[PDB]
């Protein structure tokens, strides 16, 4: 009670009742109800000075006793925006402590799982840390480590996937490598769980972010699974980042000029996106001829079809089509003597309903060709089929 | 984790051992029957070469409402083991005709006495089939067709009935 | 007496609440304990059972068996993590009794809960009469969330009710600073 009463007024009314619930839920031990108002609370952003004493006060006592998600989840939210990255390494070594002090040995019966899995979030927090510590090298190796773990665990149950995803995607998004954040977030979003979307805004910026590498990534060259995924209507309304959406809209399509004045107009909304300026026009070129190609079809191409289409001169076609070759984009061989662009299979696209019904009819002619062929067969060797 | 499901090899003695089962226990329709698939592992071809009958239960209702002793597990574990200590257990197969709802789940069940990834079986008792009535579902986890969260499900393996000097006698 | 029963523990977040010293999971693991050494010494004939109701859907522990090892490693080996889905536990309880070894004994299921009972009230009629349709008896053991299970348990009783077969015994023994098997030993039991 003493410090339950220190904490009672260093707080706001509305958050009273809930150290009411804490203080009679610690009378005969139901403290699973009380971390369930504690995340209640916890999420809450009326929790700043919350955050900061009562759970160094409260789960100091509680913090054998209750599932370890909870317990470092609570201390996650009190290092959401403190900038004592020394002593915030120094509480997650803590942590690291106590839980190989805990879970050490002396296991009998009494449920529990001896917590590896509080274990990897706590380190994968550290990971994070180090990243906000300029730990670039050190981070990655501990990630590294991390992945390690992942591959034990036995197919490790949700949880500390989220947290280990988001760490690597914070540390592609630092370390300015689209291509990894790209994928690391679309698997973390994937594996997102429902239990918490954390802020809106966060996720907005999340998405704002995703959407800036999938523009800058390399390896990326078809934006329809960005645009028709959930993690888009983050901003599927707002018009801060509405720009970008257009942006994306006319890459899908390939305009060029509407391209062009929305490039100028937000190349100074970040220095990022103007110091690839020229790959963001490679990537409309490749646009380009990627959906020339599926639109017009047919093997073969011309030297100036591409050039109209993709707005650069005869001379510079050889280099682009350099590029899709060497991406994967195709597999196709070029041929300057005469100008007849040899096409082969092209990197596939999600299909939609029209195409299923052209597919159906093909599927029906062959399926008929080939009833026909075995009709003949069967009939004219009836002598010999046994 | 072993990736051992490009190959299965089913000799005709667990087949049969099945249709035996099936015809045994007097199983109307809607009534799967299920046993174990006792065989050898830890090789690429997986093979398949010994059963015996489970008693499992299930009524026609909610999916988790599905029995299965465990107890019987290990004790056929025993006996076979005092009979041929080569035989291990490699999974499981139920009497057919197709995938149901609870075959991921009951699969977990045989995690902890199976080493590797634990084998399905499909066996087409009743034999509406035209082609091989086996095919093999290992439960691997990959990620959704939909952009969706991992998804740990069974995959098809192309089955070949084969058998040895024993059995093909 | 030649007496089958199955033991339906209870491994939920709730279960893990610790009102009776230390744990109501081990609370519930000691009554087990008692349970199993009374019907030993009753007929060493009859054989226990144990089914979790919690971690997921119910996860089955060990058949019908008389022997305190296998079950006992189990209880080691339950985590306490998901809900009470006591609706899909009656029922395999109830799959269970139609497999004794020995097919005279009796029906028995004694459930232990320790959360509310968020299931279908009909369905859950149904489950009641249908157990005592087969002649199943139940006990429930209640302590814990006692405002809200006790709604429901008294109906479950009502229910079944057997006035001349085995009458099922209800307990909803508040918690109190006693040892809690002594508490069931007596009420319920006989």
């Amino acid at each position: 009670d003493t410090i339950l009463s220190t904490l009672r007024m260093e707080a706001d009314p509305s958050l009273h009742p809930l150290f009411e619930q804490f203080e009679k839920f610690y009378e005969e031990k139901l403290w699973f109800q009380l971390s369930e108002s504690l995340t209640k609370f916890f999420d809450d952003a009326k929790s700043t000075p919350l955050r900061l004493r009562l759970y160094d006060n409260f789960v100091s006592k509680f913090y054998d006793k209750i599932n370890q998600l909870s317990v470092v989840k609570y201390l996650l939210a009190s290092l959401k925006d403190s900038k004592d990255f020394d002593e915030s390494l120094k509480y997650l070594d803590d942590l690291k402590a106590q839980f190989q002090e805990l879970d050490s040995k002396k296991q009998r019966n009494n449920g529990s799982k001896d917590h590896g899995d509080g274990i990897l979030l706590i380190d994968s927090e550290i990971a994070r840390t180090y990243l906000l510590k300029n730990d670039l090298v050190k981070a990655r190796d501990l990630l590294d480590d991390l992945e390690k773990t992942l591959d034990k665990k036995d197919s490790i149950p949700l949880r500390i996937t989220n947290s280990f995803y988001s760490t690597n995607s914070q540390y592609f998004k630092f370390k300015n490598d689209f291509n990894s954040f790209y994928y690391t977030s679309l698997l973390y979003l994937s594996t997102l769980e429902p239990s918490t979307s954390i802020t809106l805004a966060e996720r907005q910026q999340l998405a704002y972010d995703l959407s800036i590498s999938a523009l800058l990534g390399d390896k990326i060259y078809n934006f329809g699974e960005l645009l028709h995924h959930p993690i888009m209507e983050t901003i599927v309304n707002d018009s801060n980042y509405d720009w970008l959406f257009q942006l994306l809209n006319a890459l899908t399509v390939g305009d060029f000029d509407k391209f062009d004045s929305l490039i100028k107009v937000q190349i100074s909304k970040i220095p990022i996106l103007a110091q690839h300026e020229s790959f963001l026009r490679q990537k409309i070129c490749l646009m380009t001829l990627i959906e020339t190609v599926f639109v017009k079809n047919i093997r073969m191409l011309s030297f100036e079809d591409i050039s109209k289409a993709t707005h650069l001169p005869k001379d510079n076609v050889e280099h682009l089509v350099m590029r899709a070759i060497s991406l994967g984009l195709l597999k196709g061989s070029i041929d300057q003597v005469n100008e007849l662009v040899t096409i082969s299979w092209v990197q596939p696209r999600i299909i939609s309903g029209d195409q299923i019904t052209k597919m159906k009819d093909r599927l029906v002619e062959w399926n008929d060709q080939v009833e026909k062929l075995g009709k003949k067969m069967e009939a004219r060797g009836q002598s010999i089929w046994v | 984790m072993s990736l051992q499901h490009e190959k299965v090899t089913i000799a005709p003695l667990v087949l049969l051992s099945a249709l035996d089962h099936y015809e045994r226990t007097q199983t109307k329709e809607n009534k799967r029957c299920v046993g174990v698939i006792l065989g050898d592992a830890n090789s690429s071809t997986i093979r398949v070469t010994n059963s015996f009958a489970l008693p499992f239960e299930e009524d026609e209702k909610n999916s988790d409402v599905w029995f299965l002793d465990h107890n019987y597990i290990e004790n056929m574990n025993e006996m076979c083991k005092k009979i041929n200590a080569k035989e291990k257990l490699i999974g499981w197969y139920h009497s057919g005709p197709k995938l149901r709802a609870s075959d991921l789940k009951i699969n977990e069940l045989f995690k902890k006495y199976t080493q590797n990834n634990p084998l399905l079986l499909i066996v087409d008792v009743k034999q509406q089939g035209v082609g091989l009535p086996t095919d093999a579902y290992v439960a691997i986890e990959q990620v959704k067709d939909d952009g969706t969260s991992t998804e740990k499900t069974f995959l098809h393996l192309p089955c070949t009935i084969e058998a040895e000097e024993a059995e093909e006698i | 007496v030649l007496e089958a029963t199955v033991l339906v523990i209870d491994n939920s977040e709730y279960s893990r609440n610790g009102d009776f010293p230390r744990t109501r999971f081990e609370a519930q693991i000691d009554s087990v304990e008692f349970i199993f050494q009374a019907k030993r010494n009753s007929n060493p004939e009859n054989t226990v059972g144990l089914i979790s109701g919690a971690g997921a859907n119910p996860r089955v522990l060990s058949t019908f068996t008389a022997e305190f090892g296998k079950i006992l490693a189990g209880l080691h080996d339950t985590q306490i993590e998901g809900k009470l889905h006591m609706a899909t536990a009656l029922q395999i309880a109830q799959l269970t009794l139609k497999h004794r070894q020995n097919k005279v004994q009796h029906q028995r299921i004694v459930a232990f809960v320790c959360s509310p009972i968020s299931d279908s009230r009909d369905e859950l009629i149904r489950l009641a009469k249908t157990l005592k349709k087969n002649n199943v008896a139940v006990d429930i053991i209640n302590f814990g969330e006692i405002e809200q299970n006790t709604e429901l348990l008294d109906e479950f009783i009502a229910a079944v009710n057997n006035p001349q077969e085995e009458t099922s015994h209800l307990l909803t023994v508040t918690p109190g600073p006693r040892l809690l098997y002594e508490n069931i030993a007596s009420s319920p039991i006989i």
